């Protein structure tokens, strides 16, 4: 099986990505 | 109020909301040469070529900058200009309010501020009790 | 106590390698190579444009290095 | 690639255009507040705020309350949160009552007494009204569980 | 009005248009306002990185629920018993009975089953555990920020490329061949020689003993000697047990060439020498072209040397035809990928790579006909651009003579020949098809025209399949191809020839008269999709009808009702009719294939071979015979785990049908319709007080076409999935 | 809808989300956008 | 708002500016053909693209071309 904190790191580390996209497309919108 | 500011990076130390509600203050002086000052706001800024307009908002800073001014180049800047401007839009002039420097007689000065005797011949409380008044001022 | 080797030819060759891998790495890297002391045969090191404080500094380098590779290497086993 | 300029062009306001005082994001959501958003009334954005603020002041009491380990857990929450937000709207028509007494402007309306009045009394309606629907929901919690994970359907 | 800020004249109609051109003309970066060629490369480049982000997002999100709600610990016990569970289930509109018909699979939540393949691919290459793949998912998490991180970098003007960067097709080819396409083969086959070889065999190789444990128990001297053969020393016995230590062999690089005995796919030591082989070629290919230094070649050189007397210019010229235009690189790309991914779909199924894949028959059938569809879509697009290019990138002055005007120097006869070899093709399958049903349902299936397709049925002789009874070239043991001669390094041989001889496999099906007719139509339907497709590709410069079609660009809609009326006139309604053409052909090829395969898995092979020589055998043996467990998913019964599948059969009928809607009616009727509907709004009472902002009108022909389009498109993949995925798990699993 | 696996509260969470709060926020965050000025 | 442009075929047929609808078209005097006029479009931005102006035009290929552009409130034709 799979730990409850793990998914919760992988949320916690799945934030950067989205902030890197939400960086990203607001640079492409220039 | 002619003059380009200086080249100043900005700062939280500055004008808050009591420039754009009450009165803040402006020092105009001209330089030949660049050079870099401390602005009593914090930091180092640009002395322009020619005319400058630093907006301040407390009269001892703009003092404090004209101070600085005098003493700390060599190049002595003493054409330095303080005024008071209010958001309503009017522009007061209060440094040298008349042509010289107050450490200098104009001699055409009013000796206002002046009492005709020393602190001994100071009347006493005593004397005036539920007047409305203070023992200097009278 | 991780594993080690003595001494051997693999050991001399290793560090010889390493201490040309630091010479192409000082000589790629260095900013004043030919300033400090002077040189006996400045042609044979890099044609009078390298000193003997680079020369201790480079080979210094490739012993530091080797000591690295020499101890890694017989602590993962493989030398 | 400077990030930190003045603010607004003017190198002697005491503020910084730093990342995050003036960005283009902060500009987008701090100015889409509602107590900075444009054109509303102030009705409507002290109604938005108000809701923003009931909701959240049930939780600290019906988690951490003299009532959270008894039968009546989210009655004292939602009594605590009636009894903040009464407070808080006492003290924001005392702000009106008190800074909107000389006269002003209209340049900003919400700035003003029938403004600040608008707003307080929105501020009521949307803190009240959000305390009681986030009690709501907690009295009503099996259904709400019930409902998200089907249960009933 | 601020919403289409790329291109200012969309930001004036005061209509609805504007917010559906909008989307459209979004990524069309050549179009926008203020847009040079160098602005139009870069913001290419960081939408690449993405796209590049999307994907590792998309497989992070496939491993992060494998691992998280999926059964993998479970499932690498016994794959052959236990259902792949892709994720959960959570909806709160189940009731009693779906959540207990979902409940599979050995879980608790409603699950679904993963016909994507994944868990055998992840077996296959060494994941055997929850924490690999969580590991994994937070790696690819890590890289897609990384490529996140990288186009939002490649947009600052610090390190936004030139144009001469861009344009560099030389260093980007060597990079690309060896660094991209060799470099990582290579990495690859290392993963297999240190992880999933002997993970296979049983060892554990994470990160911590990667260094520790060598992938041979000779180390790299053997490699560095030259006496490579120790590396083929003992090969996989074929009595081994995949995931554990029984007649291992211990070697790392070996060429049996056939099938592994019990996972029925090909052994990983054959997967690891063929990427080991891959990255050797692909890396001396990748020090090709010039660069920095002297060696090389350039391109310009090979193109304009190619000049011979029956084209004159040959490639002139083309060097900076194709190095400028974006729209003839993305279409070579296009179509050499819709090529390769055809191919990918044709050797996953016949020589499947996975273990226990070739076992588990809904996701091989998911997978093929997810490749052929992707491939189909690829081909289209890849003409899409041709003609794209035609419109927009073309020069007829700097390809004077070349070989690219002399395609569109006699673009009439190849037109006309490929319109009679599609017109002669389809009469003759119709006809044969037609009369094999006529006379079946006259009672005589004796009558019928029963082809042997012999050809490719020689063409399986020579690769060995001895049922026949030619004896050609490795059907015949004698021959110089089998005993290769000179130097007997046939090592592929002797598995191979065990591997396409055994009636079990996918690999060389047996081919009969069924097989010809289906492709002769498949061959009519590829036939028939190019014609179109290369009808809007040399005609997008125009036609006799419109000499004029490069000043309207590509997709208008029409050219009025004068010149007779002039419809889909357009290089855009060419590509729309290929559209159709191409999903009827990659329908007439995935029913095939499941048709075949249903005779294959189940042993009932003789269903097929005598029912598919005519149309009614088709839609009653297969379309009738193989929905039964489909439509049954509910009924007023109960609900099995079959009812996602019937509800999603249904939803893409309606899909298709929404599309005859957009595609037969058109915008006339539309727009005096909601003209009366606009008369409603602003005449009634209490909805007065709402009013648009922007005015509604009906979609815009192309628009619609468009719509129509992705509705047929959404609605046939929509129904053919859940036809494919329950009528295989209806009786196989 | 029981949750088996780890974290089952977060599917619980996330669908609401997913299927109401990023449509509604979305579509009017664009709706707000496309007809801005 | 589309544009109407005339080439140098035009004959002065003037059948293009009795087939337009809304008049965009108006004839104004040549000196390139036998009729001694040519069809001009001097209000322009009325033109809603019907194409009845190159639906009659009767040279071959066409002297006179509507080229479908930006849209506005008068060139999508919306009483609304
Ligand atoms: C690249 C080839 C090579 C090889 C195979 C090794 C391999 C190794 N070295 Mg070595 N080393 C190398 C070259 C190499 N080194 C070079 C060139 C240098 C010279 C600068 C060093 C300097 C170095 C030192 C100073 C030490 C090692 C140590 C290690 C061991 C564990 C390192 C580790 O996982 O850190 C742990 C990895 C982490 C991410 C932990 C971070 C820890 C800090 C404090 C935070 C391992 C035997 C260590 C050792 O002796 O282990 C027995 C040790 O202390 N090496
Ligand atoms: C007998 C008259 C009377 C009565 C029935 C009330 C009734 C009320 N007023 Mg009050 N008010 C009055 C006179 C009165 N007012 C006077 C004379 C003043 C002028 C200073 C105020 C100024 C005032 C403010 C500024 C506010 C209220 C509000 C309220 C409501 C609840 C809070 C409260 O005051 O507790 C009940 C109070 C009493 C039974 C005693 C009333 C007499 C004192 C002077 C009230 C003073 C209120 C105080 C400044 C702040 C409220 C305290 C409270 C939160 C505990 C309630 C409807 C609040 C509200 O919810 O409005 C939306 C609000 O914001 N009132
Ligand atoms: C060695 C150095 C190197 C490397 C590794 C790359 C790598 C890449 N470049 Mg780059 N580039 C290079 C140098 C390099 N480049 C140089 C020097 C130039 C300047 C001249 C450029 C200029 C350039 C531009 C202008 C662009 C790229 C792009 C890209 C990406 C294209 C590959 C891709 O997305 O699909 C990955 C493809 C593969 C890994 C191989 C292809 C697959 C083949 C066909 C095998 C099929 C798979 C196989 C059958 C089984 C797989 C199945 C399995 C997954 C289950 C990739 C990240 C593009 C990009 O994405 O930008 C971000 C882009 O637009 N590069
Ligand atoms: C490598 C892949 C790739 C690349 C980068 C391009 C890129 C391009 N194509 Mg495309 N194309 C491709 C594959 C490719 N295509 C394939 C495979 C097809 C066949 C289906 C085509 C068929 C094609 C047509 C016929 C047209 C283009 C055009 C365009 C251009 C504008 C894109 C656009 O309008 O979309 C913007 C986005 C949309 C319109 C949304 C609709 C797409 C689907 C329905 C929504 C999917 C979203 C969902 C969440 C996933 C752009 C240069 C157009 C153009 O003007 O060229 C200059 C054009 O008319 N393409
Ligand atoms: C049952 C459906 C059906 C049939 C039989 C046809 C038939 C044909 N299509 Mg097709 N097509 C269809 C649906 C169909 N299409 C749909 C739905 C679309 C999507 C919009 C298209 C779009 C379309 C395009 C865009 C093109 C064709 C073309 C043609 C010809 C292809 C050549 C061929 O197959 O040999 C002929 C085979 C036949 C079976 C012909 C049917 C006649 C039968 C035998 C009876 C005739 C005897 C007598 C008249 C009665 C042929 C006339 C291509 C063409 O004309 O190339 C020359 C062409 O370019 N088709
Ligand atoms: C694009 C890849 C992909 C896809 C198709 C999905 C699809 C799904 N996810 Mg998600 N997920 C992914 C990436 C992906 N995920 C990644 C990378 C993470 C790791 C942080 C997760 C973490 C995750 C959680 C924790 C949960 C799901 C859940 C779900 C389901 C409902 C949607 C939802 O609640 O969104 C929630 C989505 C997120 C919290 C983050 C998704 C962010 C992705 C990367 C956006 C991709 C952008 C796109 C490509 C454009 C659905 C099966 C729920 C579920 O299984 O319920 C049964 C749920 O509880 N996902
Ligand atoms: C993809 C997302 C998704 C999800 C999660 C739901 C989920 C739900 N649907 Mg829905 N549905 C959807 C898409 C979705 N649907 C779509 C696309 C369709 C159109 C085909 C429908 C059609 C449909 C219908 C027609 C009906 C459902 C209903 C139901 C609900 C059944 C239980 C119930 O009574 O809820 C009750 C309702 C809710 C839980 C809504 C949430 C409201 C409460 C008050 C929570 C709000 C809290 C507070 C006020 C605000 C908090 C703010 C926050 C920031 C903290 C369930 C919650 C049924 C229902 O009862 O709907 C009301 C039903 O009749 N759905
Ligand atoms: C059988 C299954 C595949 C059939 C595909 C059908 C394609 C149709 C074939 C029509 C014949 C085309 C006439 C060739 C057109 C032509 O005249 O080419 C003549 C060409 C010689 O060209 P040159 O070498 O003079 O050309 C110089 C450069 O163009 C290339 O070197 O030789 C060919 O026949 C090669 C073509 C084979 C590839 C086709
Ligand atoms: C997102 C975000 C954020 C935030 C956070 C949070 C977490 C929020 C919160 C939120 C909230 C906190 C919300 C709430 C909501 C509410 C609601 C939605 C309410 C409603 C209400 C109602 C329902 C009411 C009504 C009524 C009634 C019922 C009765 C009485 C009266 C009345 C009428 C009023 C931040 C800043 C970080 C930034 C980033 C992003
Ligand atoms: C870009 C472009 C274009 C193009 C596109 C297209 C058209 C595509 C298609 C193409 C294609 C898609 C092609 C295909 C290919 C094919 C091939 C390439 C084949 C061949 C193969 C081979 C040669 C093989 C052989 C063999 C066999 C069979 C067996 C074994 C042995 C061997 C290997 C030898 C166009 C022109 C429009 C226009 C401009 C732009
Ligand atoms: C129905 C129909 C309409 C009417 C369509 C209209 C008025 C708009 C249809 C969209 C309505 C509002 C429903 C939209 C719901 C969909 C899910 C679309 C969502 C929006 C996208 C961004 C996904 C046309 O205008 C038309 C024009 C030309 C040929 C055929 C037709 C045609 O068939
Ligand atoms: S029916 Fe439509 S597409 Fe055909 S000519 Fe008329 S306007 Fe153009
Ligand atoms: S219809 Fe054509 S030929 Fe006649 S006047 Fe008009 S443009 Fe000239
Ligand atoms: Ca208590």
């Amino acid at each position: 099986a799979l730990s409850d904190t793990q998914i919760l790191a992988a949320l916690v580390v799945a934030l950067l990505p989205a902030f890197l996209a939400f960086r990203l497309s607001t640079e492409l919108y220039k | 109020l002619s003059g380009q500011p200086p080249k100043f990076g900005g700062s939280t130390g500055g004008l808050l909301s009591k420039a754009n509600r009450e009165e803040k203050y402006a020092i105009t002086w001209t330089s030949a040469s660049e050079q870099v000052f401390e602005m009593p706001t914090g930091g180092a800024a640009i002395m322009n070529e020619g005319e400058n307009l630093l907006y301040l908002a407390r009269k001892e800073q703009c003092l404090a900058l004209g101070t600085q001014l005098r003493t700390k180049f060599k190049p002595k800047i003493q054409d330095y200009k303080i005024y008071r401007v209010y958001p309503s839009g009017e522009v007061q002039y209060l440094h040298p309010a008349d042509g010289v420097f107050p450490e200098k007689v104009n001699e055409g000065r009013e000796a206002q501020g002046t009492k005709t005797r020393r602190i001994g011949q100071n009347p006493e409380p005593v004397t005036i009790k539920f007047s409305g008044k203070a023992p200097y001022e009278v | 106590s991780p594993t080690t080797a003595g001494w051997s030819l693999s050991v001399g060759i290793i560090m010889c390698l390493c201490n040309v891998f630091a010479f192409v790495i000082g000589y790629f890297a260095i900013q004043k190579t030919g300033k400090g002391k002077d040189l006996a045969l400045p042609q044979l090191a890099s044609k009078k444009t390298f000193g003997l404080p680079e020369l201790l500094a480079t080979m210094s380098f490739g012993h530091i290095l080797g000591a690295g590779m020499v101890l890694g290497l017989a602590s993962s086993g493989i030398l | 690639n400077q990030v930190v300029q003045a603010y607004n062009g003017d190198p002697f306001v005491g503020h910084l255009s730093t990342p995050i005082s003036d960005s283009a994001f902060t500009r987008t959501f701090i100015g889409n507040l509602p107590a900075y958003r444009k054109g509303l009334s102030p009705i409507l954005r002290g109604l938005e705020v108000g809701m923003a603020h009931g909701y959240f002041l049930i939780g600290p009491w019906t988690l951490l309350g003299p009532l959270r380990d008894s039968e009546y857990q989210y009655i004292g929450g939602l009594i605590g949160a009636l009894a903040l937000i009464l407070v808080a709207t006492a003290a924001l028509s005392s702000y009106g009552l008190v800074t909107f007494q000389g006269e002003q402007g209209s340049g900003d309306t919400l700035q003003t007494a029938d403004g600040w009045s608008q707003f307080a009394a929105g501020f009521f309606v949307g803190g009240m009204g959000g305390a009681f629907v986030a009690y709501f929901l907690l009295e009503n919690l099996s259904v709400v569980d019930g409902i998200f994970r089907g249960l009933f359907n | 009005t601020k919403f289409p800020k790329f291109s200012q004249d969309l930001a004036q109609d005061p209509t609805t248009r504007r917010i559906w051109y909008g989307i459209a003309t979004a990524h069309d970066f050549e179009t926008h306002d203020g847009m040079t060629e160098e602005n139009l490369y870069q913001k290419i480049f960081a939408s690449h990185f993405g796209h590049i982000a999307i994907i590792f997002l998309w497989t992070s999100g496939t491993l992060f629920h494998v691992a998280w709600q999926g059964n993998f610990e479970q499932w690498i016990k016994d794959p052959l018993n236990i259902r792949p569970i892709a994720h959960a289930i959570w909806d709160p509109h189940f009731g009693e009975g779906a959540v207990n018909a979902f409940t599979q699979a050995g879980a608790s939540n409603p699950v679904n089953i993963a016909y994507s393949g994944v868990y055998h691919w992840f077996y296959t290459i060494g994941m055997t555990t929850n924490q690999e793949l969580y590991s994994g998912a937070v790696f690819l998490l890590v890289l897609a920020s990384l490529f996140l991180f990288a186009g939002w970098l490649h947009l600052q003007p610090k390190f936004r490329p030139s144009l001469a960067w861009f344009k560099n097709a030389e260093s980007r080819l060597n990079h690309h061949l060896a660094g991209l396409f060799g470099v990582s083969s290579l990495a690859w086959a290392g993963h297999l020689v240190h992880v999933a070889i002997p993970e296979a065999r049983g060892q554990h190789v994470g990160w911590d003993n990667f260094l520790s444990t060598p992938p041979h128990p000779a180390g790299l001297m053997p490699f560095f000697t030259g006496n490579w053969g120790v590396y083929a020393a003992d090969p996989d016995t074929a009595g081994h047990i995949f995931g554990t230590s029984e007649g291992a062999g211990t070697a790392i690089l070996t060429f049996l060439g056939g099938f592994h005995p019990q996972t029925e796919s090909l052994w990983l030591t054959d997967i690891a020498h063929h990427h080991l082989a891959i990255a050797v070629i692909f890396i001396i290919a990748g020090h090709m072209y010039r660069t920095n230094w002297g060696i090389g070649h350039s391109i310009k050189e090979i193109l304009n040397a190619h000049k011979g007397p029956l084209t004159g210019a040959g490639h002139t010229n083309l060097y900076d035809t194709i190095n400028n235009s974006l729209h003839f690189q993305l279409g070579l790309a296009l179509a050499s990928l819709g090529v390769i991914t055809s191919l990918v779909a044709q050797h996953m199924y016949s020589l499947p790579s996975y273990a226990f894949i070739a076992q588990d028959h809904t996701t091989q059938a998911a997978l093929y006909t997810h490749h052929q569809y992707i491939a189909g879509f690829l081909m289209v697009g890849a003409f899409a651009h041709g003609a794209i290019f035609f419109v927009r990138d073309y020069d007829p002055v700097a390809n004077k003579d070349n070989v690219l005007a002399r395609m569109l120097e006699h673009k009439e006869a190849l037109i006309s020949h490929l319109s009679w070899v599609s017109l002669f093709l389809g009469f003759h399958t119709l006809g044969l098809y037609v009369h094999n049903d006529v006379v079946v349902a006259f009672g005589t299936p004796e009558k019928q025209i029963l082809i042997e397709p012999v050809f490719a049925q020689w063409i399986q002789a020579t690769s060995g399949k001895a049922l026949y009874g030619f004896d050609v070239l490795l059907s015949n043991p004698d021959s110089i191809a089998s005993t290769a001669w000179p130097n007997y390094g046939n090592v592929w041989l002797p598995g191979w020839l065990d591997a396409i001889n055994s009636g079990t496999n996918s690999l060389f099906l047996t081919i009969g008269p069924g097989d010809f007719l289906v492709h002769h139509a498949i061959a009519l339907g590829l036939h028939t999709t190019a014609l179109i497709l290369i009808k809007g590709a040399l005609d997008a410069r125009g036609s006799k009808l419109m000499p004029d079609k490069k000043d309207f660009g590509y997709s208008f809609p029409c050219d009025g009702p004068g010149r007779g009326g002039t419809c889909d006139i357009s290089a855009w309604d060419a590509f729309y009719l290929a559209m159709f053409w191409m999903l009827n052909t990659l329908g007439w090829l995935t029913f095939y294939w499941h048709w075949k395969h249903l005779g294959v898995w189940s042993g009932n092979v003789a269903q097929f071979n005598e029912n598919s020589t005519y149309l009614m055998g088709w839609f009653r043996d297969y379309l009738w015979a193989n929905s039964a467990q489909l439509i049954n998913g509910y009924n007023p019964y109960g609900v099995n785990n079959l009812s996602v599948w019937a509800w999603m059969f249904l939803f893409g009928h309606l899909v298709w049908a929404t599309g005859f809607m957009f595609l037969i009616s058109w915008r006339g009727y539309w727009q005096e319709l909601i003209e009366t509907i606009v008369w409603a709004h602003e005449r009634t009472p209490l909805a007065n007080l709402v009013r648009w902002k922007d005015k509604p009108v009906a979609l815009s022909i192309v628009q619609a076409r468009l719509v129509g389009l992705a509705h047929f498109t959404v609605g046939y993949v929509l129904t053919y999935a859940a036809f494919l995925i329950a009528s295989t798990a209806g009786k196989f699993g | 809808m029981d949750g088996s696996y780890a974290a089952s509260y977060l599917p619980w969470i996330l669908i609401p989300m997913v299927g109401w709060l990023f449509p509604a926020v979305t579509m009017g965050l664009l709706f707000i956008h496309i007809e801005s000025e | 708002s589309h544009s109407v442009k005339i080439y140098d075929t035009c004959i002065g047929c003037t059948q293009c500016v009795r087939a337009c609808p809304l008049d965009v078209l108006e004839m104004v005097p040549w000196d390139g053909c036998k009729a001694a006029q040519i069809a001009s479009s001097p209000r322009t931005e009325d033109c809603v693209g019907c194409k009845r102006c190159e639906t009659a035009c009767p040279t071959d290929f066409l002297s006179i071309r509507v080229y479908l552009g930006a849209e506005t409130t008068r060139s999508m034709g919306l009483a609304y």
